[PDB]
């Protein structure tokens, strides 16, 4: 959706990225710590719950 | 004769019936295709509801760009130029917010 | 879609199906041209009765 958008919006816009999810303890320690790592790469908020 | 006669003005009525029957301006097909080989929406769909009166206009003024494309970046086609030998044989591009 | 995916992620859900909903574009096209057979049955049924 960025790839395709950023070329249709202002050349210093950069959309937000935020996703969620439910019943977060299904996740570990590992997971949280992995998900962050990819989560900040991508510069992306979570709610996770 | 006068059968086939008809039958030919048939074929012709039916091929331009296609010819605009969808999706916006003529057809689903190059032109279309660069709304997402780029961000090429059509000149036409972008004056769609477009009132008959100026409509005339339009046309007149867009010109054979009636049917162009507008793309805020053309120097941004220009990698993919390349690939477009099965294109209608002269393309319109234009620069501007869709 | 993404909203709701992401709410209920994971592989075991109906994301791994809907998939080829939630990635891929409704295509006119074909919509079209299958209409085109439904006239062209049509009258060929028309004819035969």
């Amino acid at each position: 959706w960025e790839e395709e958008s950023r070329r249709l919006r202002g050349k210093d816009i950069s959309p937000c990225r935020l996703l969620f999810l439910d019943q977060a303890a299904r996740l570990d320690a590992k997971s949280i710590a992995t998900l962050f790592e990819l989560c900040e790469r991508l510069q992306m908020q979570l709610i996770i719950a | 004769v006068e059968r086939d006669e008809v039958a030919a003005q048939k074929r012709e009525l039916e091929k331009q019936i296609e010819r605009l029957s969808q999706p916006s301006g003529a057809e689903d097909s190059r032109m279309i295709a660069l709304a997402e080989r780029f961000g090429g929406v059509l000149l036409s769909e972008i004056y769609d509801d477009i009132t008959i009166d100026d409509a005339p206009y339009f046309s007149a003024l867009y010109g054979p760009a009636r049917h162009g494309i507008v793309v805020p970046d053309l120097s941004l086609v220009r990698p993919h130029l390349e690939t477009l030998e099965d294109c209608p044989e002269d393309l319109y591009l234009i620069e501007g917010d869709p | 879609r993404l909203i709701e995916a992401s709410l209920y992620g994971g592989i075991s859900s109906a994301i791994t199906r809907s998939l080829r909903d939630y990635l891929l574009p409704e295509n006119s096209g074909v919509r079209k041209a299958f209409q085109d057979m439904e006239a062209a049955l049509r009258e060929n049924r028309i004819t035969l009765e």
